[PDB]
């Protein structure tokens, strides 16, 4: 089987400027019916692969022409001329010169961006819920940037421990943030049990940390 | 197809 | 156009069968070969399985040989995966291709673990979730298997500013999420909200209104 070489494999990069995907493969690309299989890729969370490049350097319908590919014999090279917000997620290189078909490891394209602290939201557990017999808490830290970023829970003022959960959206393809989702899990009888409940958030962002909470049972 | 060869 | 249309994805005990079903249009399928590749959670592109325009030439990865079948209905432009003896490793994301054009995926999940649809409660805009002059809601979408689980606001209608979360898997072996949402906090009590949550594993479909809260 071809092995295919991908690098880097991460590739932070400020929209503006140039970004350039190395894949070298362990035999040559050339089919039977002369042509040269050399593929790039461009894959969104969630979504299939979206060809950009066939045999080397040519474009598919519609693709812009900052991606332009070249090389031959076993190194290519994916150049974006000047990388664009949008262009975030993960690139792939393939060849389809020899059965099976295969494909280079990936390279993460991440955007790089101004400093944006997160705003912080809390939400406690709702009555429905309360219903069922568990109490989920849930903080929400939205579009901040970078992707680094802590949270505390407190109860009762006592620094909580393995019993919450965190999320955290892929960088959106628009404004370059991220999003994370908290979520502290209680038995309904712990969370009747105590009154404060806090989301503490420390981000670079942030001068100092910011605390959302609220009290059970109260406004 | 324009990525890939035909197999046989 | 070219479509490739996919079904047949689903849990699956270990040792069990799956049959996957691509129904491509706008194609002309007697010069592209069809493929099927997959990839699992968090990883790469793994080819699986080629049939020729010829209609007799098949080839297969080295990983599902014996297991797999791949297969075609000419006359309803049809092609086929079948999966046998599935194991937890099979576990991907499924796409027809002929690599110029890619299908929707299908998600194959093998796992002991049995189905379970979720519960949807609401995240209310509350004094607590408002920041400035905007107000988030939104929510969580808790214990349910296997994945996935869509989440939409307003049938559609509302895309801007939402956020719906990677599912997390709990101790429990089941997943929860959230979906959330900010909007400018003047609209609430005039704009209504509801998230439409559906887990097709388990028929499972909530329209649920969220609706804001002076005290909680």
């Amino acid at each position: 089987d071809v092995v295919m070489t991908q690098s880097p494999l991460s590739l932070p990069i400020t929209p503006g400027q140039p970004a350039s995907i190395s894949c070298r493969s362990s035999q040559g690309l050339v089919h039977w019916d002369g042509n040269t299989y050399l593929s790039w890729y461009q894959q969104k969370p969630g979504q299939p692969p979206r060809p950009l490049i066939y045999q080397v350097s040519n474009r598919y319908s519609g693709v812009p022409d900052r991606f332009s590919g070249s090389g031959s014999g076993t190194d290519f090279t994916l150049k974006i001329s000047r990388v664009e917000a949008e262009d975030v997620g993960v690139y792939y290189c393939g060849q389809g010169a020899h059965v099976p078909p295969t494909f280079g490891g990936g390279t993460k394209v991440e955007i790089k961006r101004t400093v944006a602290a997160p705003s912080v939201f809390i939400f406690p557990p709702s009555d429905e819920q309360l219903k069922s017999g568990t109490a989920s808490v849930v903080c929400l830290l939205n579009n901040f940037y970078p992707r680094e970023a802590k949270v505390q829970w407190k109860v009762d003022n006592a620094l909580q421990s393995g019993n919450s959960q965190e999320s955290v959206t892929e960088q959106d393809s628009k404004d370059s943030t991220y999003s994370l989702s908290s979520t502290l899990t209680l038995s309904k009888a712990d969370y009747e049990k105590h009154k404060v409940y806090a989301c503490e958030v420390t981000h670079q962002g942030l001068s100092s940390p910011v605390t959302k909470s609220f009290n059970r049972g109260e406004c | 197809a324009v990525g890939i060869g035909a197999v046989f | 156009q070219v479509q490739l249309v996919e079904s047949g994805g689903g849990l699956v005990k270990p040792g069990g069968s799956q049959r996957l079903s691509c129904v491509v249009s706008g194609l002309t399928l007697s010069t592209s070969d069809i493929h099927w590749v997959r990839q699992a959670p968090g990883k790469g592109l793994e080819w699986v399985s080629v049939i020729s325009t010829n209609g007799v030439a098949t080839y297969y990865a080295e990983s599902v040989k014996g297991r797999f079948t791949i297969s075609r209905d000419i006359a309803k432009n049809s092609f086929f995966l079948q999966m046998n003896s599935l194991r937890v490793e099979d576990t991907a994301v499924y796409y027809c291709t002929d690599f110029d054009f890619w299908g929707q995926g299908a998600l194959v999940t093998v796992s002991s673990a049995s189905t379970k649809g979720p519960s949807v409660f609401p995240l209310a805009p509350s004094s607590k979730s408002t920041s400035g002059g905007t107000a988030a809601l939104g929510c969580l979408v808790k214990d349910y298997f296997p994945e996935p689980v869509t989440v939409s606001w307003n049938s559609g209608a509302l895309t801007s500013g939402v956020h719906t979360f990677p599912a997390v898997l709990q101790s429990s072996g089941l997943y929860s999420l959230s979906s959330v949402v900010t909007v400018p906090s003047s609209s609430l009590g005039t704009q209504t909200y509801i998230c439409n949550v559906n887990h097709k594993p388990s028929n499972t479909k909530v329209d649920k209104k969220v609706e804001p809260k002076s005290c909680d």
